[PDB]
Protein backbone atom coordinates (compact mmCIF):
# COMPACT_ATOMS: atom_id res chain seq x y z
CA UNK A 1 0.00 0.00 0.00
CA UNK A 2 0.99 3.60 -0.65
CA UNK A 3 0.60 4.29 3.09
CA UNK A 4 3.02 1.55 4.15
CA UNK A 5 5.85 4.03 4.77
CA UNK A 6 3.83 6.38 7.00
CA UNK A 7 3.66 5.97 10.78
CA UNK A 8 0.39 4.71 12.20
CA UNK A 9 0.04 7.82 14.39
CA UNK A 10 0.70 10.08 11.40
CA UNK A 11 -2.02 8.32 9.38
CA UNK A 12 -4.51 8.84 12.22
CA UNK A 13 -3.52 12.51 12.55
CA UNK A 14 -3.91 13.02 8.80
CA UNK A 15 -7.29 11.25 8.80
CA UNK A 16 -8.48 13.82 11.34
CA UNK A 17 -7.12 16.67 9.22
CA UNK A 18 -8.78 15.23 6.12
CA UNK A 19 -12.09 15.08 7.98
CA UNK A 20 -11.79 18.76 8.91
CA UNK A 21 -11.02 19.57 5.25
CA UNK A 22 -13.92 17.39 4.00
CA UNK A 23 -11.41 15.31 2.01
CA UNK A 24 -13.12 12.00 2.59
CA UNK A 25 -11.32 9.95 -0.07
CA UNK A 26 -8.02 10.99 1.55
CA UNK A 27 -9.49 10.22 4.97
CA UNK A 28 -10.44 6.71 3.85
CA UNK A 29 -7.00 6.07 2.35
CA UNK A 30 -5.31 7.19 5.59
CA UNK A 31 -7.59 4.98 7.69
CA UNK A 32 -7.06 2.00 5.35
CA UNK A 33 -3.33 2.55 5.84
CA UNK A 34 -3.83 2.62 9.62
CA UNK A 35 -5.85 -0.63 9.58
CA UNK A 36 -3.17 -2.30 7.46
CA UNK A 37 -0.60 -1.68 10.21
CA UNK A 38 -2.20 -4.77 11.75
CA UNK A 39 -3.02 -3.44 15.21
CA UNK A 40 -6.54 -3.22 16.58
CA UNK A 41 -8.37 0.12 16.40
CA UNK A 42 -9.51 2.16 19.39
CA UNK A 43 -13.06 3.49 19.66
CA UNK A 44 -12.10 6.86 18.16
CA UNK A 45 -10.15 5.17 15.35
CA UNK A 46 -13.10 2.90 14.49
CA UNK A 47 -15.28 5.98 14.19
CA UNK A 48 -12.75 7.66 11.88
CA UNK A 49 -12.75 4.56 9.66
CA UNK A 50 -16.54 4.57 9.53
CA UNK A 51 -16.90 8.32 8.90
CA UNK A 52 -14.41 8.14 6.04
CA UNK A 53 -16.02 5.26 4.19
CA UNK A 54 -19.62 6.31 4.90
CA UNK A 55 -18.94 9.67 3.28
CA UNK A 56 -17.13 8.16 0.28
CA UNK A 57 -19.77 5.53 -0.42
CA UNK A 58 -22.52 8.02 0.43
CA UNK A 59 -21.43 10.25 -2.43
CA UNK A 60 -21.24 7.26 -4.76
CA UNK A 61 -24.71 6.06 -3.74
CA UNK A 62 -26.20 9.51 -4.33
CA UNK A 63 -24.59 9.67 -7.77
CA UNK A 64 -25.72 6.13 -8.63
CA UNK A 65 -29.30 7.02 -7.70
CA UNK A 66 -29.25 10.10 -9.97
CA UNK A 67 -27.88 8.07 -12.87
CA UNK A 68 -30.20 5.12 -12.27
CA UNK A 69 -33.20 7.48 -12.34
CA UNK A 70 -32.05 8.97 -15.64
CA UNK A 71 -31.50 5.49 -17.07
CA UNK A 72 -34.94 4.26 -16.04
CA UNK A 73 -36.60 7.35 -17.51
CA UNK A 74 -34.71 6.65 -20.74
CA UNK A 75 -36.28 3.16 -20.60
CA UNK A 76 -39.89 4.45 -20.52
CA UNK A 77 -27.35 5.48 -26.95
CA UNK A 78 -25.31 3.48 -24.43
CA UNK A 79 -23.85 6.46 -22.54
CA UNK A 80 -26.24 6.58 -19.57
CA UNK A 81 -25.90 2.86 -18.91
CA UNK A 82 -22.12 2.98 -19.39
CA UNK A 83 -21.69 5.84 -16.95
CA UNK A 84 -24.08 4.34 -14.38
CA UNK A 85 -22.08 1.12 -14.69
CA UNK A 86 -18.83 3.03 -14.15
CA UNK A 87 -20.10 4.61 -10.94
CA UNK A 88 -21.61 1.30 -9.83
CA UNK A 89 -18.31 -0.53 -10.32
CA UNK A 90 -16.46 2.14 -8.34
CA UNK A 91 -19.05 1.88 -5.55
CA UNK A 92 -18.71 -1.91 -5.50
CA UNK A 93 -14.93 -1.53 -5.33
CA UNK A 94 -15.12 0.70 -2.26
CA UNK A 95 -17.54 -1.69 -0.55
CA UNK A 96 -15.23 -4.60 -1.37
CA UNK A 97 -12.29 -2.65 0.07
CA UNK A 98 -14.12 -2.06 3.37
CA UNK A 99 -15.31 -5.66 3.54
CA UNK A 100 -11.75 -6.80 2.92
CA UNK A 101 -10.45 -4.73 5.84
CA UNK A 102 -13.14 -6.21 8.08
CA UNK A 103 -12.14 -9.70 6.94
CA UNK A 104 -8.36 -9.04 7.19
CA UNK A 105 -8.45 -8.97 10.09
CA UNK A 106 -10.57 -6.53 12.08
CA UNK A 107 -13.50 -8.82 12.91
CA UNK A 108 -11.41 -11.85 13.83
CA UNK A 109 -9.32 -9.83 16.29
CA UNK A 110 -12.31 -7.99 17.83
CA UNK A 111 -13.10 -9.66 21.15
CA UNK A 112 -14.86 -6.93 23.07
CA UNK A 113 -18.55 -6.46 22.39
CA UNK A 114 -18.15 -2.80 21.44
CA UNK A 115 -15.57 -3.52 18.74
CA UNK A 116 -17.11 -6.74 17.43
CA UNK A 117 -20.62 -5.28 17.16
CA UNK A 118 -19.22 -2.16 15.47
CA UNK A 119 -17.42 -4.20 12.81
CA UNK A 120 -20.27 -6.64 12.19
CA UNK A 121 -22.61 -3.67 11.78
CA UNK A 122 -20.15 -2.24 9.25
CA UNK A 123 -20.16 -5.59 7.43
CA UNK A 124 -23.96 -5.50 7.29
CA UNK A 125 -23.94 -1.89 6.05
CA UNK A 126 -21.49 -2.47 3.19
CA UNK A 127 -23.27 -5.63 2.06
CA UNK A 128 -26.48 -3.57 2.18
CA UNK A 129 -24.90 -0.96 -0.11
CA UNK A 130 -23.86 -3.77 -2.46
CA UNK A 131 -27.46 -5.06 -2.33
CA UNK A 132 -28.81 -1.64 -3.36
CA UNK A 133 -27.14 -2.07 -6.78
CA UNK A 134 -27.23 -5.85 -7.15
CA UNK A 135 -29.48 -7.68 -9.61
CA UNK A 136 -30.49 -11.33 -9.68
CA UNK A 137 -28.99 -14.39 -8.00
CA UNK A 138 -25.99 -12.48 -6.67
CA UNK A 139 -28.51 -10.12 -5.08
CA UNK A 140 -29.96 -12.98 -3.02
CA UNK A 141 -26.53 -14.01 -1.73
CA UNK A 142 -25.52 -10.42 -0.96
CA UNK A 143 -28.79 -9.91 0.93
CA UNK A 144 -28.15 -13.02 2.99
CA UNK A 145 -24.61 -11.85 3.82
CA UNK A 146 -25.95 -8.51 5.04
CA UNK A 147 -28.64 -10.23 7.08
CA UNK A 148 -26.16 -12.67 8.63
CA UNK A 149 -23.76 -9.91 9.69
CA UNK A 150 -26.54 -7.75 11.15
CA UNK A 151 -28.03 -10.76 12.97
CA UNK A 152 -24.75 -11.74 14.60
CA UNK A 153 -24.25 -8.12 15.65
CA UNK A 154 -27.78 -8.01 17.09
CA UNK A 155 -27.28 -11.23 19.05
CA UNK A 156 -24.09 -9.93 20.65
CA UNK A 157 -25.51 -6.46 21.29
CA UNK A 158 -28.58 -7.79 23.07
CA UNK A 159 -26.46 -9.96 25.38
CA UNK A 160 -23.66 -7.47 26.03
CA UNK A 161 -24.89 -3.88 25.72
CA UNK A 162 -27.66 -1.83 27.34
CA UNK A 163 -30.61 -0.94 25.08
CA UNK A 164 -29.47 2.71 24.93
CA UNK A 165 -25.92 1.98 23.76
CA UNK A 166 -25.49 4.14 20.62
CA UNK A 167 -23.81 1.32 18.67
CA UNK A 168 -26.68 -1.02 19.54
CA UNK A 169 -29.20 1.67 18.57
CA UNK A 170 -27.49 2.46 15.27
CA UNK A 171 -27.29 -1.25 14.48
CA UNK A 172 -31.01 -1.71 15.11
CA UNK A 173 -31.74 1.39 13.03
CA UNK A 174 -29.73 0.16 10.06
CA UNK A 175 -31.06 -3.41 10.33
CA UNK A 176 -34.60 -1.98 10.27
CA UNK A 177 -33.68 -0.06 7.10
CA UNK A 178 -32.32 -3.30 5.64
CA UNK A 179 -35.67 -4.99 6.39
CA UNK A 180 -37.75 -2.17 4.89
CA UNK A 181 -35.68 -1.20 1.85
CA UNK A 182 -33.73 -4.36 0.92
CA UNK A 183 -35.46 -7.49 2.24
CA UNK A 184 -39.06 -6.50 1.40
CA UNK A 185 -40.01 -7.02 5.07
CA UNK A 186 -41.68 -3.75 6.14
CA UNK A 187 -43.49 -5.38 9.06
CA UNK A 188 -40.18 -6.71 10.43
CA UNK A 189 -38.69 -3.22 10.01
CA UNK A 190 -41.57 -1.58 11.90
CA UNK A 191 -41.53 -4.18 14.68
CA UNK A 192 -37.77 -3.85 15.16
CA UNK A 193 -37.92 -0.06 15.20
CA UNK A 194 -40.78 -0.03 17.73
CA UNK A 195 -39.25 -2.58 20.11
CA UNK A 196 -35.85 -0.88 19.91
CA UNK A 197 -37.35 2.53 20.64
CA UNK A 198 -39.46 1.32 23.56
CA UNK A 199 -36.65 -0.62 25.22
CA UNK A 200 -34.32 2.37 24.89
CA UNK A 201 -36.97 4.70 26.35
CA UNK A 202 -37.17 2.50 29.45
CA UNK A 203 -33.37 2.68 29.94
CA UNK A 204 -32.89 6.46 29.50
CA UNK A 205 -33.23 7.01 33.26
CA UNK A 206 -29.82 5.35 33.80
CA UNK A 207 -27.93 7.82 31.58
CA UNK A 208 -25.99 11.00 32.19
CA UNK A 209 -27.03 14.10 30.27
CA UNK A 210 -24.38 13.56 27.57
CA UNK A 211 -25.20 9.88 27.05
CA UNK A 212 -28.90 10.78 27.08
CA UNK A 213 -28.22 13.17 24.20
CA UNK A 214 -26.29 10.52 22.24
CA UNK A 215 -29.02 7.89 22.66
CA UNK A 216 -32.01 10.14 21.98
CA UNK A 217 -30.45 11.40 18.74
CA UNK A 218 -30.61 7.90 17.27
CA UNK A 219 -33.99 7.14 18.81
CA UNK A 220 -35.35 10.14 16.92
CA UNK A 221 -34.33 8.46 13.65
CA UNK A 222 -36.22 5.30 14.64
CA UNK A 223 -39.27 7.50 15.24
CA UNK A 224 -38.71 9.37 11.96
CA UNK A 225 -38.70 6.06 10.08
CA UNK A 226 -41.80 4.82 11.90
CA UNK A 227 -43.53 8.04 10.80
CA UNK A 228 -42.50 7.37 7.19
CA UNK A 229 -43.49 3.70 7.39
CA UNK A 230 -46.85 3.87 9.20
CA UNK B 1 -35.89 5.90 1.18
CA UNK B 2 -35.42 5.63 4.96
CA UNK B 3 -33.09 7.21 7.50
CA UNK B 4 -30.01 5.21 8.41
CA UNK B 5 -27.31 6.16 10.91
CA UNK B 6 -25.78 9.53 9.97
CA UNK B 7 -22.50 9.43 8.04
CA UNK B 8 -20.62 11.47 10.64
CA UNK C 1 -5.44 10.01 -22.61
CA UNK C 2 -7.87 7.50 -21.13
CA UNK C 3 -10.70 9.26 -23.01
CA UNK C 4 -9.05 8.90 -26.42
CA UNK C 5 -11.27 5.96 -27.40
CA UNK C 6 -14.58 7.67 -26.54
CA UNK C 7 -16.54 9.70 -29.08
CA UNK C 8 -16.54 13.46 -28.62
CA UNK C 9 -20.35 13.52 -28.40
CA UNK C 10 -20.32 10.73 -25.81
CA UNK C 11 -17.81 12.66 -23.67
CA UNK C 12 -20.06 15.74 -23.78
CA UNK C 13 -23.13 13.66 -22.89
CA UNK C 14 -21.29 12.04 -19.99
CA UNK C 15 -20.03 15.43 -18.76
CA UNK C 16 -23.67 16.54 -18.52
CA UNK C 17 -24.60 13.36 -16.64
CA UNK C 18 -21.65 13.82 -14.28
CA UNK C 19 -22.80 17.37 -13.56
CA UNK C 20 -26.28 16.11 -12.66
CA UNK C 21 -24.68 13.50 -10.37
CA UNK C 22 -22.32 16.09 -8.81
CA UNK C 23 -19.35 13.99 -9.99
CA UNK C 24 -17.14 16.92 -10.86
CA UNK C 25 -13.83 15.07 -11.15
CA UNK C 26 -15.48 12.78 -13.72
CA UNK C 27 -17.00 15.83 -15.42
CA UNK C 28 -13.57 17.45 -15.73
CA UNK C 29 -12.00 14.27 -17.12
CA UNK C 30 -14.77 13.98 -19.73
CA UNK C 31 -14.38 17.63 -20.74
CA UNK C 32 -10.58 17.30 -20.91
CA UNK C 33 -11.15 14.35 -23.23
CA UNK C 34 -13.50 16.45 -25.36
CA UNK C 35 -10.99 19.32 -25.60
CA UNK C 36 -8.26 16.87 -26.61
CA UNK C 37 -10.30 15.85 -29.67
CA UNK C 38 -8.84 19.04 -31.12
CA UNK C 39 -12.02 20.77 -32.27
CA UNK C 40 -13.17 24.11 -30.94
CA UNK C 41 -15.81 24.17 -28.18
CA UNK C 42 -19.29 25.65 -28.50
CA UNK C 43 -20.67 28.08 -25.92
CA UNK C 44 -22.40 25.30 -23.97
CA UNK C 45 -19.28 23.12 -24.09
CA UNK C 46 -17.08 25.96 -22.80
CA UNK C 47 -19.45 26.35 -19.87
CA UNK C 48 -19.28 22.62 -19.12
CA UNK C 49 -15.47 22.80 -19.10
CA UNK C 50 -15.56 25.76 -16.73
CA UNK C 51 -18.19 24.28 -14.37
CA UNK C 52 -16.20 21.05 -14.10
CA UNK C 53 -12.87 22.62 -13.24
CA UNK C 54 -14.29 25.40 -11.05
CA UNK C 55 -15.96 22.79 -8.86
CA UNK C 56 -12.87 20.56 -8.70
CA UNK C 57 -10.46 23.37 -7.86
CA UNK C 58 -13.08 24.98 -5.60
CA UNK C 59 -13.08 21.92 -3.38
CA UNK C 60 -9.29 21.87 -3.35
CA UNK C 61 -9.10 25.57 -2.47
CA UNK C 62 -11.56 25.13 0.40
CA UNK C 63 -9.53 22.20 1.74
CA UNK C 64 -6.25 24.09 1.36
CA UNK C 65 -7.68 27.02 3.33
CA UNK C 66 -8.76 24.73 6.18
CA UNK C 67 -5.33 23.10 6.32
CA UNK C 68 -3.45 26.39 5.97
CA UNK C 69 -5.42 27.81 8.90
CA UNK C 70 -4.56 24.79 11.05
CA UNK C 71 -0.91 25.06 10.04
CA UNK C 72 -0.70 28.77 10.89
CA UNK C 73 -2.35 28.19 14.27
CA UNK C 74 0.25 25.47 14.91
CA UNK C 75 2.87 28.16 14.16
CA UNK C 76 1.64 30.56 16.87
CA UNK C 77 5.25 17.22 13.97
CA UNK C 78 5.42 17.54 10.18
CA UNK C 79 1.97 16.08 9.43
CA UNK C 80 -0.03 19.30 9.00
CA UNK C 81 2.55 20.80 6.65
CA UNK C 82 2.91 17.52 4.74
CA UNK C 83 -0.82 17.18 4.21
CA UNK C 84 -1.29 20.85 3.29
CA UNK C 85 1.56 20.38 0.80
CA UNK C 86 -0.14 17.29 -0.63
CA UNK C 87 -3.40 19.16 -1.23
CA UNK C 88 -1.50 22.17 -2.56
CA UNK C 89 0.40 20.04 -5.08
CA UNK C 90 -2.84 18.43 -6.26
CA UNK C 91 -4.43 21.88 -6.63
CA UNK C 92 -1.43 23.12 -8.62
CA UNK C 93 -1.67 20.04 -10.83
CA UNK C 94 -5.30 20.73 -11.69
CA UNK C 95 -4.55 24.39 -12.44
CA UNK C 96 -1.63 23.31 -14.64
CA UNK C 97 -3.92 20.87 -16.46
CA UNK C 98 -6.47 23.61 -17.23
CA UNK C 99 -3.75 26.05 -18.27
CA UNK C 100 -2.31 23.38 -20.55
CA UNK C 101 -5.66 22.88 -22.28
CA UNK C 102 -5.96 26.63 -22.79
CA UNK C 103 -2.44 26.68 -24.26
CA UNK C 104 -2.96 23.53 -26.41
CA UNK C 105 -4.77 24.90 -28.20
CA UNK C 106 -8.01 26.55 -27.10
CA UNK C 107 -6.81 30.16 -26.92
CA UNK C 108 -4.86 30.12 -30.18
CA UNK C 109 -7.87 28.79 -32.11
CA UNK C 110 -10.39 31.15 -30.46
CA UNK C 111 -11.10 33.96 -32.92
CA UNK C 112 -14.52 35.18 -31.84
CA UNK C 113 -14.64 37.62 -28.96
CA UNK C 114 -16.96 35.41 -26.90
CA UNK C 115 -14.65 32.41 -27.03
CA UNK C 116 -11.36 34.30 -26.73
CA UNK C 117 -12.51 36.39 -23.76
CA UNK C 118 -13.91 33.28 -22.07
CA UNK C 119 -10.61 31.42 -22.37
CA UNK C 120 -8.42 34.37 -21.36
CA UNK C 121 -10.64 34.87 -18.31
CA UNK C 122 -10.14 31.19 -17.49
CA UNK C 123 -6.38 31.68 -17.84
CA UNK C 124 -6.53 34.60 -15.42
CA UNK C 125 -8.65 32.59 -12.96
CA UNK C 126 -6.36 29.56 -12.85
CA UNK C 127 -3.24 31.69 -12.49
CA UNK C 128 -5.09 33.49 -9.68
CA UNK C 129 -5.72 30.16 -7.95
CA UNK C 130 -2.01 29.35 -8.34
CA UNK C 131 -1.22 32.78 -6.84
CA UNK C 132 -3.38 32.04 -3.78
CA UNK C 133 -0.91 29.30 -2.76
CA UNK C 134 2.33 30.69 -4.21
CA UNK C 135 5.16 32.07 -2.09
CA UNK C 136 8.07 34.28 -3.11
CA UNK C 137 9.55 35.07 -6.52
CA UNK C 138 7.37 32.54 -8.32
CA UNK C 139 4.41 34.35 -6.74
CA UNK C 140 5.38 37.57 -8.52
CA UNK C 141 5.58 35.84 -11.91
CA UNK C 142 2.30 33.98 -11.37
CA UNK C 143 0.61 37.25 -10.39
CA UNK C 144 1.87 38.91 -13.56
CA UNK C 145 0.60 36.01 -15.69
CA UNK C 146 -2.87 36.33 -14.14
CA UNK C 147 -2.85 40.09 -14.63
CA UNK C 148 -1.73 39.78 -18.26
CA UNK C 149 -4.46 37.28 -19.13
CA UNK C 150 -7.18 39.31 -17.41
CA UNK C 151 -5.95 42.52 -19.08
CA UNK C 152 -6.01 41.04 -22.57
CA UNK C 153 -9.50 39.71 -21.90
CA UNK C 154 -10.61 43.14 -20.65
CA UNK C 155 -9.21 44.90 -23.70
CA UNK C 156 -11.07 42.59 -26.08
CA UNK C 157 -14.28 42.65 -24.04
CA UNK C 158 -14.44 46.44 -23.96
CA UNK C 159 -14.01 46.67 -27.74
CA UNK C 160 -16.26 43.76 -28.71
CA UNK C 161 -18.99 43.18 -26.10
CA UNK C 162 -21.72 45.32 -24.55
CA UNK C 163 -21.20 46.28 -20.89
CA UNK C 164 -23.95 43.87 -19.80
CA UNK C 165 -22.52 40.80 -21.52
CA UNK C 166 -22.31 38.16 -18.73
CA UNK C 167 -18.82 37.03 -19.79
CA UNK C 168 -17.61 40.63 -19.69
CA UNK C 169 -19.27 41.13 -16.30
CA UNK C 170 -17.83 37.95 -14.82
CA UNK C 171 -14.40 38.88 -16.14
CA UNK C 172 -14.58 42.32 -14.51
CA UNK C 173 -15.83 40.72 -11.29
CA UNK C 174 -12.97 38.24 -11.14
CA UNK C 175 -10.35 40.83 -12.15
CA UNK C 176 -11.60 43.05 -9.32
CA UNK C 177 -11.17 40.11 -6.92
CA UNK C 178 -7.65 39.63 -8.28
CA UNK C 179 -6.91 43.30 -7.53
CA UNK C 180 -8.34 43.16 -4.00
CA UNK C 181 -7.19 39.73 -2.83
CA UNK C 182 -4.03 38.99 -4.85
CA UNK C 183 -2.41 42.21 -6.11
CA UNK C 184 -2.85 44.30 -2.93
CA UNK C 185 -4.69 46.95 -4.98
CA UNK C 186 -8.01 47.48 -3.17
CA UNK C 187 -8.56 50.91 -4.73
CA UNK C 188 -8.19 49.43 -8.23
CA UNK C 189 -10.64 46.68 -7.24
CA UNK C 190 -13.22 49.19 -5.98
CA UNK C 191 -12.82 51.46 -9.02
CA UNK C 192 -13.20 48.56 -11.44
CA UNK C 193 -16.26 47.21 -9.64
CA UNK C 194 -17.93 50.64 -9.54
CA UNK C 195 -17.27 51.51 -13.19
CA UNK C 196 -18.35 48.05 -14.33
CA UNK C 197 -21.57 48.24 -12.33
CA UNK C 198 -22.47 51.74 -13.52
CA UNK C 199 -21.80 51.02 -17.19
CA UNK C 200 -23.88 47.84 -17.00
CA UNK C 201 -26.73 49.71 -15.28
CA UNK C 202 -26.86 52.16 -18.18
CA UNK C 203 -27.13 49.29 -20.71
CA UNK C 204 -29.85 47.22 -18.98
CA UNK C 205 -32.57 49.01 -20.97
CA UNK C 206 -31.43 47.19 -24.14
CA UNK C 207 -31.97 43.70 -22.70
CA UNK C 208 -34.79 41.18 -22.82
CA UNK C 209 -36.14 39.90 -19.51
CA UNK C 210 -33.96 36.76 -19.60
CA UNK C 211 -30.75 38.63 -20.46
CA UNK C 212 -31.65 41.23 -17.83
CA UNK C 213 -31.79 38.42 -15.27
CA UNK C 214 -28.41 37.03 -16.37
CA UNK C 215 -26.69 40.43 -16.21
CA UNK C 216 -28.20 41.62 -12.93
CA UNK C 217 -27.18 38.38 -11.18
CA UNK C 218 -23.51 39.21 -11.74
CA UNK C 219 -23.99 42.91 -11.05
CA UNK C 220 -25.30 41.94 -7.62
CA UNK C 221 -21.94 40.29 -6.88
CA UNK C 222 -20.10 43.49 -7.83
CA UNK C 223 -22.35 45.33 -5.37
CA UNK C 224 -21.84 42.64 -2.71
CA UNK C 225 -18.07 43.07 -3.01
CA UNK C 226 -18.32 46.86 -2.90
CA UNK C 227 -20.29 46.46 0.34
CA UNK C 228 -17.54 44.24 1.76
CA UNK C 229 -14.77 46.57 0.53
CA UNK C 230 -16.16 50.01 1.47
CA UNK D 1 -12.44 36.80 1.00
CA UNK D 2 -14.49 38.26 -1.86
CA UNK D 3 -17.18 36.96 -4.20
CA UNK D 4 -15.99 35.72 -7.57
CA UNK D 5 -18.14 34.34 -10.39
CA UNK D 6 -20.19 31.37 -9.15
CA UNK D 7 -18.80 27.91 -9.92
CA UNK D 8 -21.91 26.81 -11.81
CA1 LIG E 1 -7.36 -9.81 20.46
CA1 LIG F 1 -49.40 -5.09 9.04
CA1 LIG G 1 -10.31 29.14 -36.00
CA1 LIG H 1 -9.04 55.49 -1.01
CL1 LIG I 1 -18.31 5.92 -18.75
CL1 LIG J 1 0.36 13.62 3.38
MG1 LIG K 1 5.89 2.70 13.56
MG1 LIG L 1 -22.92 -3.80 -13.05
MG1 LIG M 1 -15.52 10.50 -33.75
MG1 LIG N 1 4.44 23.74 -2.02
Amino acid sequence: GAMGSMERASLIQKAKLAEQAERYEDMAAFMKGAVEKGEELSCEERNLLSVAYKNVVGGQRAAWRVLSSIEQKSNEGPEVREYREKVETELQGVCDTVLGLLDSHLIKEAGDAESRVFYLKMKGDYYRYLAEVATGDDKKRIIDSARSAYQEAMDISKKEMPPTNPIRLGLALNFSVFHYEIANSPEEAISLAKTTFDEAMADLHTLSEDSYKDSTLIMQLLRDNLTLWT
Amino acid sequence: RSFSEPFG
